[PDB]
């Protein structure tokens, strides 16, 4: 950067940096479920007396 | 001088057909619930100038 304060004035600066890191979890899970179904045969469908 | 004799024959009148098929539907539900519990720790160091 560069600027204006009581004359001319200038600045650089540099940087460098190193991050470390480490994490757990634990997800548990429950469910239900439900199901019904039908089927026919198109020909012999019924019987009669 | 004649003589005794059936003759017989058949004819059709109508003719009807019948198919094989087996058709099936299904229809079903479902519910769940899950829950997460986590945990992070992190360092950081650095150096500019």
């Amino acid at each position: 950067n560069v600027g204006y304060q009581n004359g001319f004035t200038a600045n650089v600066t540099t940087n460098y940096s190193h991050t470390t890191d480490n994490s757990t979890a634990v997800q548990d899970s429950n469910g239900e479920s439900w199901n019904t179904g039908l089927s026919i045969n198109k020909g012999e469908s019924a019987y009669i007396n | 001088l004649v003589a005794a004799y059936p003759i017989v024959g058949v004819g059709m009148e109508k003719l009807i057909i019948s198919t094989n098929e087996h058709a099936s539907t299904d229809q079903g539900k479902t519910v769940s619930r899950a829950t997460t519990n986590s945990k992070t720790e992190s360092n950081t160091a650095g150096v500019s100038v």
